[PDB]
């Protein structure tokens, strides 16, 4: 609607018989090639992402907003656990990084 | 019709190529979403784009994945039923 | 000559690959639109008889 795009701000200018807008917006550049899974399998159980997806380089796995490319650790704490380990069509087996565990050592 | 002075001229965009604009239109959505219409292309998988559009209005993503068949069966469905209301309702 | 319509490039599709965006540049993009016309006026008769 207002300009090509995601929107992100706009400033008006007069015109002698209208009104001129500049529309200033966020456009994505520089993308690369990435392998996916739908969900994970980690000992029975699936794990989705939360906010993102989970995205492997070939030889590891992340988890990253959708928006741009920034690889974070898959765990707990960012992937919700729902339902069986199979059940969807697409998983992958890979392990799921505990936070709480190094702090009872 | 047209025999005194009256005339009809042709439009410049033919019938072809609107049929090759709306072929280009939705073979982008299918393999690219709202992405093709921001910027360059970006492939993603169907079945996760609708899982993200569930998303999108409300539903945690995985009722789309747990529920992959039943979906993809009443889409086939609603396609043929359209086919046959337009192909019989005058 | 027959108009082009575009380039035509076909996305490689896959079941299992993803493109991701790994940058991004802000455009400042233009839009005009009028938003009126001169208010005249015409005197009837001195028009037609003056
Ligand atoms: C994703 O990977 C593919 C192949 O690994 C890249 O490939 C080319 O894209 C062109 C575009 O028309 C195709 O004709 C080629 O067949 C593709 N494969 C090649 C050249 O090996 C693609 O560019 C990658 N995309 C992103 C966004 O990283
Ligand atoms: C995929 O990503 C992983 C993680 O970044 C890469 O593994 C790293 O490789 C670099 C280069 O030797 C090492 O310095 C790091 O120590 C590795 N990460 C760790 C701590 O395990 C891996 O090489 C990447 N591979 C591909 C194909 O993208
Ligand atoms: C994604 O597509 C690929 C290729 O069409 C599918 O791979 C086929 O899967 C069957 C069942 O496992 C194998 O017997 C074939 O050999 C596979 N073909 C190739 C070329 O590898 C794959 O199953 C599809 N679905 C995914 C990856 O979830
Ligand atoms: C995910 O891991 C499970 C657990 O190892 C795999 O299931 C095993 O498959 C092997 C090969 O046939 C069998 O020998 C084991 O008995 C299976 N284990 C269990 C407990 O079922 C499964 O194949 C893996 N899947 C993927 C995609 O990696
Ligand atoms: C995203 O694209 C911009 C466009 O140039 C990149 O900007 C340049 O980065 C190089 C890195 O050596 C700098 O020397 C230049 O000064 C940058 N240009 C400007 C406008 O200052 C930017 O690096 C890209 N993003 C990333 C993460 O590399």
């Amino acid at each position: 609607f207002c300009g090509k795009g995601y929107h992100l701000m706009s400033f008006p200018q007069s015109a002698p018989h209208g009104v001129v807008f500049l529309h200033v917006t966020y456009v994505p550049a520089q993308e690369k090639n990435f392998t996916t899974a739908p969900a994970i399998c980690h000992d029975g159980k699936a794990h989705f992402p939360r906010e993102g997806v989970f995205v492997s380089n070939g030889t590891h796995w992340f988890v990253t907003q959708r928006n741009f490319y920034e690889p974070q650790i898959i765990t707990t704490d960012n992937t919700f656990v729902s339902g069986n380990c199979d059940v969807v069509i697409g998983i992958v087996n890979n392990t799921v990084y505990d936070p709480l565990q190094p702090e009872l050592d | 019709q047209k025999f005194n002075g009256l005339t009809v001229l042709p439009p410049l965009l033919t019938d072809e190529m609107i049929a090759q604009y709306t072929s280009a239109l939705l073979a982008g959505t299918i393999t690219s979403g709202w992405t093709f219409g921001a910027g360059a292309a970006l492939q993603i998988p169907f079945a996760m784009q609708m899982a993200y559009r569930f998303n999108g209005i409300g539903v945690t993503q995985n009722v789309l994945y747990e529920n992959q068949k039943l979906i993809a069966n009443q889409f086939n469905s609603a396609i043929g039923k359209i086919q046959d209301s337009l192909s019989s309702t005058a | 000559y027959t108009m082009s319509l575009g380039a035509e490039n076909s996305v490689a599709y896959s079941n299992n690959s993803i493109a991701i965006p790994t940058n991004f540049t802000i455009s400042v993009t233009t839009e005009i639109l009028p938003v009126s016309m001169t208010k005249t006026s015409v005197d009837c008769t001195m028009y037609i008889c003056g």
